[PDB]
């Protein structure tokens, strides 16, 4: 269903902005530059490349990929993505005390509170969040994580991904 | 830092 086709058209330099990563024989996004030809076409972290220039990504090493958006032609660089295949929403409600009750280091989930809406709603450990009601929060500051929770009024739906992704 | 309890 989540399947889109993206044309890129590469920079002054000769570039995308983008850095791609092998996992299980797929290729994922694995950052973005804002203001990049790759943040023009919607491309987020943890998307999957199905095919690059009419050639499957199946089986590529990050090397291989890499090379491949360098060896390309100008401003026509096809891809198929397939939208962030590990990607799950968890809805929360905030306590009394405006907690949503979860311990984080470096975007990565490390802990869930007992007898808190994070509990009631399964979240789990070993997760990164990408968005925090729809907003990205990818490579911020732990502490601009915290204060776009502590303004997200009380119910905060977060976008997570499993560690491996990262 | 070390870990941030939301
Ligand atoms: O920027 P990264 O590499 O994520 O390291 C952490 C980051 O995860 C986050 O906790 C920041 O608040 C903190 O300032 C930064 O450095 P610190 O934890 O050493 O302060």
């Amino acid at each position: 269903s989540g399947i889109r086709e993206v044309i890129l058209c590469k920079d002054q330099d000769g570039k995308i902005g983008l850095r791609l990563k092998s996992i299980d024989n797929g290729i994922f996004v694995q950052l973005v530059q804002a203001n990049s030809p790759a943040s023009l076409v919607g491309l987020r972290f943890g998307d999957q490349v199905l095919q690059i220039n009419g050639e499957n990504c199946a089986g590529w090493s990050s090397d291989k990929a890499h090379k491949v958006l360098k060896q390309a032609f100008g401003e026509k660089i096809t891809m198929t993505i397939r939208d962030r295949p590990f990607e799950r929403t968890i809805t929360m409600h905030k306590d009394s005390t405006g907690h949503v009750g979860f311990i984080f280091k470096n975007g990565k989930i490390t802990s869930i509170v007992k007898d808190s809406s994070a509990a009631r709603n399964g979240l789990l450990t070993e997760h990164n969040i990408c968005e925090i009601n729809g907003q990205n929060v990818i490579g911020l500051k732990d502490s601009q994580i915290a204060d776009i929770l502590s303004t997200s009024g009380t119910v905060v739906t977060i976008t997570i991904m499993p560690a491996f992704i990262f | 830092k070390g870990e941030t309890a939301v």
